[PDB]
C-alpha cells in the first residue's frame, strides 16, 4: 500500500518452489546489508497490482566485477489494499523487481489477522516493534525448548511465565 | 484434490461457499 | 445559498415512485426549479420550489420557523409554487394555513432573524402565498428508498445490478428533462422507459447521483470488475474524451496521465503504450510541451506536421533492459484526423462522455462512463485510496 | 474433436515416461498461465486424428 | 520525401514552432544485433537555432556562405564555392 | 584551451610557482579495458626547469633555437628552421598536403 522506495534487483531464475535474484552493485548492497539476512522477507511483483512475498535461505558473494545472489522460497501473497493470501499460486516472469519489506507492512498483517494476541518479544531488525504470536494455541499445547550452555534458556523461560 | 475410483482420472478443483453459511 | 439539495431531489423520487404504481396509458409531467437562471423562461413558467428539514417529533410553529420564513424573500425580489416536505412521527397529512396563521408568523421576537426580513418590501399580497404554498408530510428519504429498490425489483431484474447502473440512471434523465436548457416534451410514457432502461449498458458519475443514499456502493462494483483487465503487462487499450462537461480540466489532465503512465506504461514488460483521443477544438500543442516539461516524449504520427500517417502512429518502440531506456511512452492525436483503422482491435475501448465511435465492435470491451470530475475514474482505475 | 486453437509450443524431446515442451514468447505464457499449473492437462499430437492426454509434472523460466 | 526513400529525421521540435537545442543535440539509441538505429540524420535551418551547443564541433564546412557566428580559432572551417552539387561528391568521395 | 578542447596536462606544479622534475617526469595510469589515461602531454616553461632527468631523452626537436643545455653525444638532435607551424605537419607525417 505504502510506496516501497527503490529496488534493490531484478529476477533472474523462477520455479514454483525456488526464486533467484541478482545485484550487480557493492554500494546498494553496503546500503541494505543489515535488512539482508537469513529469515527476512522480500517482496517481489508479479503482474500490476498484486506482490509475493518470500523468504531469504541463502546468499552469496562473487568477485571475478561483484556478483550477489540470494535465493527465496514462496510464501504468500499480497495485494495493494492490504489483504494477505497464504498459497502461492503465480510464477514472477524475470525482468521484475524486488523491494524490501518495510516493517509497517508486518505491524498490520499481525494486527489484522491474529484473534489471541501475546508478545512474544520484539521483531530482529527493528526493536521498537512487537512480535504477537496466538497465545490461544500455544499454551494449549506442548512446548519445547532447546539451546546449548550460555545461550540465556532460563532467563526465557523465566520471561515467559511471568507474562504468563 | 479428488483421486479415486469414482473420479475418472485424478483431478484438482476449487469449491465455492454454500449458502446459508453453516454455524 | 442554500439550494436545498436534498429537498430538489425528494420530489423527483415522488416523481418516479408516482410512475411506479402506475397503469397503462397513464402520463405525468415534471416542472423545473428556479434555480436554473434561462430568460426563455420555457416550462409553462410552472417552477416549483422546496426545502426539507427532519428531526421533530410532534408538529409546532417553533420547530418551523426559518423555511417558510425564507421563502418570502423570492417573492419580494418578484407560478412558483413553494412547498414544502418532512417527515415526523404521527403528522401524516396535508394542510393549508389560513390568514390568522401567516399574519401570527409575520412578527419575528428573534431579532438578527428580521434583520434580513427588513430586506422585505412592502408591498405583499399576504394571502396568495398562502393558498399557493402547500405543506407535505410524506415518508422521510431512507424508508422511500428502501422501498423505491425493493419495490423496483418487483418487474423483474438482477438483485445487484439495479444498485450500480440502473437506479443511478434513471434519477439522472429525470432531473435532466427537468431543468435541461431548450425546450422538449416533458410528457413520459410509462412502457417506454422499461425498454430503454433494458438496453442502456452505462454508468453516471455526477452532482446529484451522490448525494442519493446508495453512492458509496457503486463505486466499488466498478472498482472489482475491471481488476482482471488491468492486470496485464501487455494490452492495447483505448481511450476518448469530450472536455465540455468536465470540471477544472486543464489543470487536472496532466496529472492523471502522469499517475496512469507511473503505474500502467513504465517497464520493459509493458510493450504497448496507451493511446489517448480528444474530440473537440482542443489545441495539442501546449499539452505535448507541458508532459515534455515532465519527462516523456509523445508519438503524434506526424512526418511534417501536415497530416497523420497511420502505420507510425502504431509501431512498437525500443526498449533497453540496463539501464532501463524507453523511446517513447504515451500516443496522442485528434480524432478527426484519424481516418481508417488499426490492423489489430482493441482489446479494451473506454469512451468518457461520448455517446458513440466507429470502431465499436463484438469482440472488443466497451465501457462507458458519465463524468463531471475526473478525480473519480482515478479511483476506478486504482490510482488513489479514498473517493471524494 | 472442436478446434482447440493457436498451440503453445513444440516438442523438444521424448521417452515412454517423459516429455518436454518448449515456450519462447511471454506474452503466450502471461495470457494463459492460469490454465499451466502443476495437476492439469495438456494435449499432444502423434500422427493425424490422435491426441494424447498428459499431466504437467514440472516448470522453469530463465 | 526522405521518409519514402527510407529514412528517419531529427528536427528538434516538440510540438511546436520552435526549436530546442539540448532535443537537437542528443545521443541515439544502438542496437548491435539485431542492427535498429533510432534516427539517421538531423535537419534545421539557421534562423531558428538561437545559441550555441556545448561541445564545439571539430568540423564545420560552408558551401556559398562567407562567415557564421559558429567559427573559431579552435575549430577546422572547410569553405568552397561549386555550381553544382555532383563536384562535392568528387571531393567527399562519393563517385570517380 | 587545451582543456575545453578535451585534452588534460600535467605541468609539475603543487600550488606554489616552483617547479617539481619528479614530479613532472613521472608514469601516469593507465586502465585497459576501458580505456582511460590519467593525462596525455606534458607543459613547462624552460627557464623554470632547472635542472635534468636521470634517463637521457632519446629524440630533442629544436625548432628555431640553436642550442641547448641537453645536448649530448649521445642523443639525437633535429634541428629545424621555419616560418609557419604547418610546414612542420608535412615533416612529421600530420597532413599529407604541403
Ligand atoms: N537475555 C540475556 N542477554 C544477555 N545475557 C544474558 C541474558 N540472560 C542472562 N544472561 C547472562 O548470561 C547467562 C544466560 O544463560 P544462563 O546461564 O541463564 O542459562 P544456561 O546457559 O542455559 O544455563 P546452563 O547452560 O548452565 O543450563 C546468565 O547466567 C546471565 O549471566
Ligand atoms: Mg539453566
Amino acid at each position: 500500500m505504502p510506496d516501497l522506495g527503490t529496488p534493490i534487483g531484478s529476477v533472474t531464475d523462477s520455479s514454483p518452489s525456488l526464486i533467484r535474484i541478482e545485484i550487480s552493485s557493492a554500494e546498494d548492497f553496503e546500503k541494505y546489508k543489515s535488512m539482508l539476512g537469513v529469515g527476512q522477507y522480500l517482496l517481489v511483483a508479479s503482474g500490476n497490482n498484486l506482490y509475493l512475498l518470500a523468504s531469504i535461505t541463502g546468499v552469496r558473494a562473487t568477485h571475478v566485477n561483484f556478483r550477489f545472489q540470494i535465493d527465496t522460497q514462496p510464501i504468500g501473497t499480497l495485494s495493494e489494499d492490504g489483504e494477505f493470501s497464504r498459497g502461492s499460486h503465480s510464477l514472477p516472469v524475470p525482468t521484475e523487481y524486488a523491494y524490501v519489506t518495510p516493517p509497517a507492512v508486518l505491524e498490520g498483517i499481525f494486527s489484522h489477522q491474529i484473534k489471541s494476541p501475546f508478545a512474544l518479544g520484539t521483531l530482529g531488525i527493528s526493536p521498537d516493534i512487537k512480535l504477537k504470536i496466538d497465545g490461544d494455541r500455544f499454551f494449549s499445547k506442548h512446548v519445547a525448548v532447546v539451546g546449548s550452555t550460555g545461550s540465556g534458556k532460563s532467563c526465557a523461560v523465566a520471561k515467559i511465565l511471568q507474562t504468563a | 484434490l479428488i483421486v479415486g475410483d469414482a473420479p475418472l482420472m485424478p483431478t484438482v478443483g476449487h469449491f465455492a461457499l454454500p449458502v446459508p453459511e453453516p454455524h | 445559498a442554500e439550494y436545498s439539495i436534498k429537498g430538489y431531489l425528494y420530489q423527483f423520487l415522488k416523481y418516479l415512485s408516482e410512475i411506479l404504481a402506475a397503469g397503462d396509458g397513464a402520463r405525468i409531467t415534471i416542472e423545473g426549479a428556479i434555480e436554473d437562471v434561462d430568460v426563455i423562461a420555457a416550462g409553462l413558467t410552472t417552477a416549483v420550489q422546496c426545502k426539507y428539514h427532519e428531526q421533530a417529533e410532534k408538529y409546532t410553529l417553533g420547530k418551523i420557523y426559518k423555511p417558510i420564513l425564507l421563502m418570502l424573500e423570492h417573492f419580494s425580489k418578484n407560478h412558483v409554487s413553494y412547498r414544502l416536505f418532512c417527515h415526523f412521527p404521527g403528522e401524516s397529512g396535508t394542510k393549508a394555513l389560513t390568514k390568522d396563521d401567516l399574519e401570527t408568523v409575520l412578527s419575528t421576537k428573534g431579532e438578527v432573524l428580521r434583520a434580513i426580513v427588513a430586506r422585505i418590501d412592502t408591498s405583499v399580497d399576504y394571502e396568495a402565498f398562502l393558498d399557493r404554498f402547500a405543506i407535505e408530510f410524506g415518508p422521510s428519504a431512507e424508508d422511500l428508498q428502501v422501498a423505491v429498490l425493493a419495490s423496483l425489483k418487483d418487474k423483474g431484474f438482477d438483485p445487484d445490478d439495479i444498485d450500480a447502473v440502473i437506479f443511478p440512471n434513471a434519477i439522472q434523465r429525470i432531473v435532466d428533462l427537468a431543468t435541461r436548457s431548450d425546450v422538449n416534451d416533458r410528457t413520459v410514457e410509462p412502457k417506454t422507459f422499461l425498454a430503454g432502461l433494458r438496453e442502456v449498458r452505462r454508468v453516471t458519475f455526477t452532482r446529484w447521483t451522490r448525494e442519493l443514499a446508495t453512492k458509496g456502493r457503486m463505486f466499488s462494483s466498478l472498482r472489482k470488475s475491471l481488476r482482471s483487465c488491468l492486470a496485464h503487462n501487455s494490452r492495447w487499450r483505448v481511450f476518448v474524451i469530450n472536455p465540455l462537461t468536465i470540471e477544472n480540466f486543464d489543470d487536472d489532465i496532466v496529472r492523471f496521465i502522469k499517475a496512469f503512465v507511473q503505474r500502467y506504461s513504465s517497464k520493459y514488460l509493458h510493450s504497448n503504450p496507451p493511446l489517448f483521443m480528444l474530440t473537440g477544438d482542443y489545441d495539442l500543442s501546449v499539452l505535448q510541451k507541458r508532459l515534455y516539461d515532465a519527462g516523456l516524449r509523445c508519438e503524434t504520427g506526424k512526418v511534417g506536421g501536415t497530416d497523420v500517417i497511420i502505420k507510425e502512429l502504431f509501431r512498437r518502440p525500443i526498449l533497453i533492459r540496463n539501464p532501463f531506456r524507453m523511446e517513447f511512452s504515451l500516443r496522442l492525436a485528434k480524432r478527426d484526423e484519424v481516418i481508417g483503422g488499426p490492423q489489430r482491435r482493441p482489446d479494451e475501448l473506454f469512451l468518457i462522455n461520448v455517446a458513440d465511435d466507429e470502431w465499436k465492435h463484438e469482440d472488443v470491451n466497451v465501457h462507458g462512463f458519465k463524468i463531471e470530475r475526473l478525480s473519480d475514474l482515478e479511483y476506478i482505475l486504482q490510482l488513489r485510496s479514498d473517493y471524494a
